[PDB]
């Protein structure tokens, strides 16, 4: 209940205070669903119930998923532009 | 001559026949205001066929003492 | 630096204080920086298989919640299948 | 008479193939009132070729 | 039958060539056509509004659901002739609207995640389902990749989609923490007075409604619409809110807030104040899909809502589809093209179009009307229910904003009308080619709904007294 | 009524609008689009810092004094406090007009405001939804939502007052002959 | 190997004015007991999609000119359209099951199928291969998913003993 | 009265004065989000302001609403002015 | 009644030829088949509608039936 909402909070901030590159915004994308995913376990193994691991399984196969898709579209932009600067999207 | 209007009996039966439909409206109208935001059933809201909403629980390792009523 | 600082008490305090369910604001935090006590574990002796949690991940996902399994297919055929029409060109 | 007028009475610029020319990027007007399009035939002519 | 076709089409396209997506496009265009008579029947299952649970408790279905899905099939049937038949068979016109291989299917599947959301019961399956239905619209903006705005559009839409898919997973995972449930069907009158659940739902409703537009994080999304092809946002615009607001309204989660009252204000007043300077079409059509969201968001604090939103609902997708077919139609007589993608940008370019055309400013003036809620126009009728609610259950200032809303509105709407009507030098006189069959008997279809869709008013209201009551 | 706190909760009031323009001000120096700092935050602030504390300050000790001045709580309070209000972010722009402008329609939303209720919410229990409503049955007080087919006519002649036409008994019946 | 129900059930639920018969009917009953109707309804859709893209040539051709649309569209058309037809009358007869239609003949053959099998002796509804937490939740899943064929195709194959009837 | 009334106040209370009030709001409302250097970064600390914002203005609601009505008039002026 | 309904859903179905036939910009009797096809179809969606609306009415008349 701790460690995800810190990795979460200060991922959440890193997002959104990045001024330099992009591959920190996929990052910190990634660090809150894992920390999301930690919370539920926690709390799934106190109750000892399954729905929480079931929901955190499919979290981490559509977080995949998520970042196949995401670097498809930064493969199309890059494909347009040769360069991806740091104030670009 | 030329002059050849309903009656007044016929003029006021019609207005209060046009009357009658409408406040016959106006209680259907009432009443299903009524109908809807009143409690149903269990099996009318979520399942007729199952409709005992208990939760029976996993199986592999039933405990007895865990059923509770 | 005043707004990641404002960002950061806010938000930590409020993702500690939504878990509980007291109706007095301090408390809700008092109440997750509890963390005191032992929780005991007892044995009982009901579980007679090798039941395992990965076993009952299957089990549920397979039987009771199908449908989720069913429709996650088809999240993967859009890895599949998005990528490919992103990134290849078919002019032919 | 005719002088482009917006909702409100406003002035408005009519779009021709006048600005789409390299004077008028690297202009920080907001995205409502820019008129580059930085995807018209005029500018995507070499493109990627 | 979503599945069979999304299944079937998988096969059938990878076998065929560049050549045959028009073709393709029409036939799914007639198959959803045939399920949507030949399977319409099942309405008579939910009488007396009798719900049924399906899946074990994840899936839900009941009349709401129902003609949801029958709509989205309408807009798809639509959304599809729009690809599949030609306007002009001229060299322009190919260029300009030509559909991609894997366009269809990934409608396909945005409407599979759009009513595995409506027909949740379960968090579970929205969460797979909204990825389902955001995966689905990023690789629809980015699938013309041979445009920079689209990529630029796509990739922020990734970022700003996944933040909110955060924020809902985060919502969820508290009410697990504190309830051990995943279903809304374990709340009650005693539940939700019993435990602070109030941030822990409204976290719930907002990070749905910034999928969606709501204010003061509208403009990423009206960025979008701009940027993208119109043909594309004609379908992003308008599927994604459907889905989401009508999960919102079955699951009565925001009964009296005083946060979604504040936003759903804020919406309001954005959408129709910063719509007024806008010179662009897209925009300015964003901003009324924005105030339209504002007042649908109005009807999530009321626990009786359902007949409003459906009426409303409606005549806005079927506004809404017919204004941008009548600014897609206009291309043909105005004089600059301005891209590949968007041949029409500026408000300032259908000027002239009466003595071009004038029965498309007759469709214009119904379509914008109706938007204003002018009577006998269907928009007329769809405002007044709203009005009724929400007087009905207590929001007194909202009304007032909602009229002062409608009259702002009036402005950026009445813009097209009014540029539209005036007069222009070198004028059509002739034109040997001609517009397609279809896509003027859909467009005045919906115009003739529109128009004379009150008479029928009585009949959906008895209709609705029996199958919702 | 009861009375209100004038000074503990303008204090409280002056703090939080106080709190609010720092994180508007903060948020200004982070969206903004020149090189700043940690400096520039209430330097290059366009006085979102005073606009909030003089806001909530005005806003506040006007309501709860105009309401113990006036001994009620209703909307007039809060048409004062919303004049009090325009006065002040009016003063901004160094004009007189729209300083009188900014205030009589400030005040004219807020008394609106305060006319409906002086909230966003809903009472839901005020509401005609969950109120009685329709025909009164028999001869009970005509509550705010009932309907009522005949209307006492003592209960008219105070509400309204005697004279205009209007009167305690009808004209034939008072001008009748005793016979 | 009991197929005796480890959960309550509605005894003779009315979703429609006229009786019940099954409320999760077993794939063969329903394709067994389909009148002519539903299967004039499967030929109708097996015509009506291909005739509907030839139509739709005529209406506006993809070309220039009229030219008949390709055997491979046509094909692909027939298949859907006989998809189509089945699913629509899979659901004609479920619902003349579940009551909601006029289910006469249904009711009779029904009764008459019964009644043979309790005189051979067999289980009403069948015996299944499976552990009968497994048959409630296959009839948990299955239970009238018709009403989501708009969206996917579900259909009961468990022979579970959870149907909406009398225990005889 | 034809020219300072008819022609004066009842058109600022109207036409002219609604026009100029439009004029204003709408050019602030869109120059807000203000550099398209980096659509990104801006929209994201507009989440965080949101957020942060809402749970701070429910915090003083709670306690009393009658403190949050100015902070929320000014809100309006700094999205509006 | 039926045939009342018939006639003018067949109304609205000549005006959505006649529509569409003047959005093409060509004379208002291009193609009078398009006419008939649109009253049949048109008239068959109010065709549908009555019947339902039927069907409804008979509903809630058997509910007080019952009662
Ligand atoms: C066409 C089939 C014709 C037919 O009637 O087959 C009968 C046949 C059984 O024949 P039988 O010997 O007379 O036994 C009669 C009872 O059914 C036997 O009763 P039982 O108790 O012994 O049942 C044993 C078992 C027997 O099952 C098996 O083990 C056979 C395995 C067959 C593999 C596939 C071929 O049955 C099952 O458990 C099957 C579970 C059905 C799961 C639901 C599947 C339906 C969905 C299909 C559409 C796809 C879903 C898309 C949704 C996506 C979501 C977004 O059952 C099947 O064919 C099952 C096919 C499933 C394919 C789908
Ligand atoms: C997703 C990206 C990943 C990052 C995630 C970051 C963590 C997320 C944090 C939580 C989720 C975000 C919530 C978004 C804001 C909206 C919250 C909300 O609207 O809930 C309001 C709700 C009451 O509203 P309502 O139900 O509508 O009306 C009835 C009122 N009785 O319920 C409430 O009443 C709210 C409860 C009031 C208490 C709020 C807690 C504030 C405490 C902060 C104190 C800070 C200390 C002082 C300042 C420090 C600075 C120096
Ligand atoms: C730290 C110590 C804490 C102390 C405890 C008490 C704290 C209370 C704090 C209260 C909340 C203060 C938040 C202040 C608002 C955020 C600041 C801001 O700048 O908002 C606007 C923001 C940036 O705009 P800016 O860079 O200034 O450029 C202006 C040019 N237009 O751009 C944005 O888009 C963000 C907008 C955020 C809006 C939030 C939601 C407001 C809802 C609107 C209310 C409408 C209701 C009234 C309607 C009446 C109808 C007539
Ligand atoms: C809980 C309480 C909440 C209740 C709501 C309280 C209301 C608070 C309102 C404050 C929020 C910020 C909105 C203020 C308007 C924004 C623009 C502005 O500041 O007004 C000035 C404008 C300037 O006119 P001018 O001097 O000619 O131009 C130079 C300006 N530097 O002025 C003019 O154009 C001339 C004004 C003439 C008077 C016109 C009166 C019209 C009244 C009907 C308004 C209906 C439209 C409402 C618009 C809503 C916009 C938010
Ligand atoms: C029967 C409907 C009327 C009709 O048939 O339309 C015919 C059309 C004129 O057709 P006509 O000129 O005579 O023949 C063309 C020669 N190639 O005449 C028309 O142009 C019909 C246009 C009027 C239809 C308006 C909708 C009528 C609704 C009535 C209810
Ligand atoms: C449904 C397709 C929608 C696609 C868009 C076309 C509009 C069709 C509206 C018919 C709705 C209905 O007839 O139904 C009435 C519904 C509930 O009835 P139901 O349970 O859904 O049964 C319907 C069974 N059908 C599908 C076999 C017929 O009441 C409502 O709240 C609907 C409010 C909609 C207002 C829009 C009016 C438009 C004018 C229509 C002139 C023909
Ligand atoms: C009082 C109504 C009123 O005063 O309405 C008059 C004004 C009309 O504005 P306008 O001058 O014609 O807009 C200029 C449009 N042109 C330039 C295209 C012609 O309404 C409004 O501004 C909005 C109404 C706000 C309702 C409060
Ligand atoms: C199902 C729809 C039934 C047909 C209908 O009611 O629609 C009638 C319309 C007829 O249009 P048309 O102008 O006469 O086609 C002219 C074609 N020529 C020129 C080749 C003859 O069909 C459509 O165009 C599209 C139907 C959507
Ligand atoms: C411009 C026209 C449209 C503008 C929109 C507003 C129209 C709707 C009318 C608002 C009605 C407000 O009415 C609200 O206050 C009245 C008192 O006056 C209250 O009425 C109640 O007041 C109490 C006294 O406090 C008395 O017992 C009274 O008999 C009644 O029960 C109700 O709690 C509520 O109905």
């Amino acid at each position: 209940m701790f460690i995800g909402t810190i990795i979460l909070v200060l991922s959440f901030l890193g997002f959104v205070f990045n001024r330099r590159n992009i591959i920190l915004a996929f990052i910190c994308l990634e660090t809150m669903l894992l920390g999301i995913n930690l919370i539920l376990l926690r709390n799934s193994v106190l109750f000892d119930d399954i729905s929480g691991s079931l929901f955190a399984i499919v979290i981490i196969i559509l977080a995949g998923v998520e970042s196949a898709i995401g670097l498809s579209l930064l493969v199309s932009y890059y494909r347009l532009r040769g360069v991806i600067n740091s104030y670009g999207i | 001559t030329f002059f050849h209007p309903k009656s007044r009996e016929d003029i006021l039966n019609e207005e209060a026949k046009i009357v009658q439909a409408l406040n016959n409206q106006r209680e259907l109208t009432i009443k299903m205001h009524e109908l809807k935001r009143e409690e149903k059933d269990y099996a009318h809201s979520y399942s007729p066929l199952f409709s005992d909403p208990v939760p029976q629980g996993g199986s592999i390792g039933k405990a007895p003492g865990s059923s509770r009523e | 630096l005043p707004l990641v600082l404002i960002s950061l008490i806010v938000l930590t305090i409020s993702g500690l204080m939504i878990y509980s369910n007291d109706s007095i604001l301090i408390n809700k935090l008092l109440e997750a920086f509890g963390n005191d006590y032992n929780t005991i574990i007892t044995q009982d002796w009901f579980n007679i298989e090798n039941t395992t949690l990965l076993t009952t991940i299957g089990n549920v996902l397979l039987t009771n919640n199908a449908f989720i399994l069913l429709v996650l297919a088809i999240v993967l055929l859009l890895g599949i299948i998005g990528p490919i029409s992103i990134t290849m060109k078919h002019k032919e | 008479d005719p002088i482009p007028s917006g909702a409100l009475g406003q002035k408005v610029p009519h779009v021709d193939e006048s600005h789409q020319d390299l004077l008028f990027r690297t202009s920080h007007m907001v995205e409502d009132l820019e008129t580059y399009d930085e995807d018209s035939p005029i500018n995507t002519s070499d493109a990627n070729t | 039958m979503l599945i069979l076709a999304i299944i079937s089409l998988i096969t059938f396209v990878s076998m065929s060539k560049l050549s045959d997506n028009r073709a393709i496009i029409r036939l799914i265009n007639i198959y959803l056509i045939l399920v949507l008579v030949l399977d319409s029947f099942l309405y008579l299952l939910f009488l007396n509004n009798q719900t049924y649970t399906v899946m074990g408790e994840l899936l839900i279905f009941n009349s709401f659901t129902f003609y949801i899905d029958m709509l989205i099939y309408f807009i798809m049937i639509v959304i599809s002739s729009l690809y599949g038949y030609n306007l002009y068979n001229n060299n322009l016109y190919k260029t300009l609207f030509e559909p991609k291989k894997e366009l269809i299917i990934l409608f396909l599947i945005n409407i599979l995640g759009a009513l595995l959301i409506v027909h949740s019961n379960d968090f579970i399956t929205l969460f797979v389902a909204i990825e389902l239905q955001s995966y689905s619209i990023y690789l629809i903006t980015a699938i013309y990749n041979s445009s920079y705005k689209a990529s630029k559009a796509s990739m922020l839409y990734f970022f700003m989609g996944g933040i909110l898919s955060i924020l809902i997973a985060y919502s969820i995972n508290t009410y697990y923490s504190v309830l051990n449930s995943y279903t809304l069907h374990s709340l009650d009158s005693l539940i939700i007075n019993t435990l602070d659940l109030n941030l822990i739902l409204i976290a719930l409703s907002l990070g749905l409604l910034f999928k969606i537009g709501i204010a003061p994080l509208h403009k990423w999304l009206i960025s979008i619409y701009e940027n993208t092809p119109i043909l594309i946002t004609i379908y992003i615009s308008l599927i994604p809110k459907i889905s989401i607001l009508s999960y919102l309204v079955l699951s009565n989660i925001s009964i009296n807030s005083l946060v979604i009252s504040i936003l759903a204000i804020l919406t309001l007043l954005v959408g129709s104040v910063g719509g007024l300077l806008q010179i662009k079409i897209k925009r300015l059509l964003a901003f009324s899909g924005l105030t339209n969201a504002g007042y649908m968001m109005l009807l999530l604090l009321l626990n009786n809502n359902e007949f409003s939103y459906l009426y409303y609902i409606t005549q806005y997708s079927i506004s809404h589809l017919a204004i941008f077919m009548i600014i897609i139609f206009s291309i043909y007589y105005i004089n600059y093209i301005n891209n590949q993608y968007n041949p029409i940008i500026y408000v300032n370019q259908l000027k002239g179009l009466i003595h071009d055309n004038a029965y498309l400013v007759l469709s214009m003036a119904i379509v914008v009307f109706s938007f204003i809620g002018i009577p006998p126009l269907l928009g007329f009728f769809g405002k007044l229910n709203i009005l009724m609610s929400i007087l009905n259950n207590g929001y007194y200032f909202i009304s007032i904003v909602l009229i002062v809303a409608s009259l702002i509105s009036a402005l950026y709407y009445l813009y097209l009308l009014n540029v539209s009507i005036q007069d222009k030098n070198n004028i059509l006189i002739n034109s040997n080619e001609t517009v397609s069959s279809v896509l003027s008997y859909i467009l005045s279809s919906l115009i003739i709904l529109i128009t004379f869709g009150f008479i029928y008013n009585s009949l959906i209201i008895d209709i609705f007294n029996v199958y919702f009551n | 009524f009861h009375p209100y706190n004038t000074l503990g909760l303008a204090t409280q009031s002056a703090m939080v609008g106080l709190g609010a323009g720092v994180v508007a001000a903060a948020a200004r120096n982070s969206l903004a689009t020149g090189p700043r700092n940690i400096l520039t935050t209430f330097s290059k602030s366009g006085g979102v810092v005073t606009i909030f504390t003089g806001a909530s300050i005005a806003y506040v000790f006007t309501y709860c004094s105009a309401a113990n001045l006036r001994e009620r709580k209703d909307g007039w309070n809060h048409m004062w406090a919303g004049a009090a209000t325009g006065a002040v972010l009016g003063a901004r722009t160094k004009l007189v007009p729209a300083f009188i402008g900014w205030t009589v329609l400030c005040g004219a939303a807020c008394g609106l405001f305060g006319w409906t209720g002086a909230r966003f919410n809903a009472d839901r229990k005020a509401s005609l939804e969950q109120s009685p409503k329709g025909f009164v049955q028999e001869d009970a007080h005509q509550t705010f939502w009932e309907v009522v087919h005949r209307r006492p006519l003592s209960l008219t002649v105070e509400q309204l007052g005697e004279g205009r036409g209007i009167n305690a008994v009808p004209i034939a019946t008072a001008t009748e002959a005793p016979n | 190997s009991s197929s005796t129900p480890l959960v309550k059930t509605s005894v003779n639920y009315s979703y429609g004015d006229y009786p019940l018969i099954d409320a999760d009917p077993h794939f063969k009953r329903v394709v067994g007991y389909m009148r002519p109707s539903d299967y004039g309804v499967i030929g109708l859709a097996t015509a009506a999609l291909p005739a509907g893209i030839c139509f739709a040539e005529w209406l506006d051709p993809v070309k220039g000119k009229f030219a008949r649309p390709s055997v491979k569209f046509l094909r692909v058309a027939t298949m859907l359209g006989f998809a189509v037809g089945f699913g629509a009358a899979y659901a004609r007869s479920s619902l003349r099951f579940f009551g909601v239609t006029e289910n006469a003949r249904e009711y009779k053959k029904d009764e008459a199928q019964m009644a043979a099998r309790k005189a051979a002796g067999l289980e009403p509804y069948g015996t299944s291969s499976l552990t009968p937490e497994l048959q409630e939740i296959a009839a948990k899943n299955s239970a009238h998913s018709i009403a989501g064929l708009f969206i996917f195709p579900w259909f009961n194959f468990v022979n579970h003993p959870y149907h909406g009837r009398e225990q005889k | 009265i034809a020219h300072h009334v008819d022609k004066g106040s009842l058109y600022r209370l109207g036409p002219v004065g609604i026009n100029r009030l439009l004029n204003k709001a709408s050019y602030n409302v869109i120059n807000l989000s203000s550099n398209t250097r980096s659509s990104l970064s801006m929209n994201s600390m507009l989440i965080l302001i949101t957020i942060v914002s809402l749970l701070l203005l429910v915090l003083v609601m709670n306690v009393n609403f009658i403190i949050v009505i100015p902070v929320l008039i000014s809100i309006l002026y700094i999205l509006f002015s | 009644a039926l045939f009342t309904s018939l006639v003018g859903a067949s109304g609205l179905g000549f005006a959505t030829k006649f529509l569409s036939n003047k959005i093409r910009l060509k004379p208002a009797g291009y193609y009078p088949l398009g006419y008939v096809f649109s009253g049949v179809a048109w008239a068959g969606l109010g065709l549908v509608l009555h019947n339902v609306h039927q069907h409804s009415l008979e509903v809630l008349e058997k509910k007080k039936t019952a009662l």
